[PDB]
DNA sequence: ACCA
């Protein structure tokens, strides 16, 4: 959820 | 048509297109999928009058609270999106691949926000989700839609990474290398174990969250040593830092990255370094640190990505939906007003 | 300072 990737 | 994933030579015509196009992502790569192992994969393509394929979208579906999927394609569809009568038929061949079992089909492709194009999206039935959810910050969509991009093709003649940049940075990147720091690079179990532990400390360092281990191994896995690269610094024997860039299509993208506690000699920029250097040794045209929240000293983000685009970040069109159940779409998801 |  956090650096999407 | 769709992919039919058992057919070997259908998927290498496929990835042929993908690896090839001016506009191929790795995450609409078909090993994407392996990576994402808790999505369900469907992938359709178009071809042209010979039977050539003209363009592709890899989706990946996953679960929510409701009867249906989320169907989504990652930086996709692998073709000129702007071409938007091409789009409206390579969509409505993934719908029919879809089979009525997502809410919606989202995606994020890396093509510039205009008005003009955040119109014409609008006029053809889509939802778009960009400056009308920006107040939400870095994450009202999954990726980023601001991000730190370095052209290489505005430097033709660039040998090495000091080539690109005005004597106060050239300093800045000199400094970690003349206090010891070296990097080496790989794609072995070795890396993504040194990788692991400086993610770990950084996620534990900001508590935020972070991935398994299996993560990386699938992507590891999935992606040879020309596609993915591990980058570790060290001084003295000590490991300080490292990240992972992945070279796919036009561009080398910084993806993940982490620093051990404690004094770590600016490491981080050796990284980044070497990484650029990849880029020129490939001739690569663009060099990607990925996402800022905002154009500001206040984002630390943009502080550190800034020592290395000096251009303004890109600002993507955002995420564009296709609504396939509008009740469902309507509970879960918001439209910034 | 962070240097994701």
């Amino acid at each position: 959820a956090x650096c999407x990737x | 048509p769709v992919l039919n994933l058992n057919d070997p030579q259908a998927v290498e015509r496929y990835e042929e297109f993908m690896r090839q196009s001016p506009y191929g992502q790795v995450t609409q790569d078909l090993g994407w999928a392996k990576v994402k192992n808790n999505w369900e994969p469907v992938d359709v393509y178009l071809e042209d009058d010979q039977g050539a394929i003209i363009a592709a979208m890899s989706m990946l579906l996953g679960d929510t609270p409701t009867d249906k999927k989320f169907a989504y394609a990652s930086k996709g569809p692998v073709m000129d999106v702007t071409d938007v009568d091409l789009l409206d038929r390579l969509v409505d061949e993934a719908v029919k691949a879809l089979d009525g079992r997502a809410y919606v089909l989202r995606f994020d492709p890396e093509v510039a926000y205009s008005d003009e194009f955040n119109t014409t999206l609008q006029d053809h039935g889509y939802v778009t989700r960009n400056r009308n959810v920006a107040d939400a910050g870095m994450h009202a969509t999954i990726q980023p839609r601001l991000n730190m991009v370095l052209d290489l093709t505005k430097f033709p003649d660039a040998k090495t990474t000091l080539d690109l940049y005005p004597s106060k940075t050239k300093s800045k990147i000199k400094r970690p290398f003349r206090d010891g720091v070296e990097v080496h690079s790989g794609n072995s179990a070795t890396e993504l174990d040194e990788f692991f532990k400086t993610y770990t400390t950084m996620a534990e360092r900001h508590g935020i969250t972070h991935r398994p281990i299996e993560y990386f191994q699938r992507m590891q896995a999935a992606f040879d040593a020309d596609t993915m690269r591990i980058f570790v610094a060290e001084r003295e024997g000590k490991l300080l830092s490292t990240g992972i860039a992945l070279k796919y299509g036009r561009k080398i993208w910084y993806m993940y990255a982490g620093s051990m506690d404690g004094n770590t000699y600016y490491a981080p920029y050796a990284v980044q370094s070497e990484m650029i250097q990849w880029a020129l040794d490939t001739n690569t045209d663009l060099y990607d640190l990925g996402g800022i929240e905002s154009e500001s000293t206040d984002d630390s983000l943009y502080v550190f990505k800034h020592v290395f685009v000096k251009d303004a970040p890109r600002e993507y069109i955002g995420e564009i939906d296709k609504v396939l159940d509008p009740e469902v779409y309507a509970e879960l998801v918001k439209d910034g007003h």
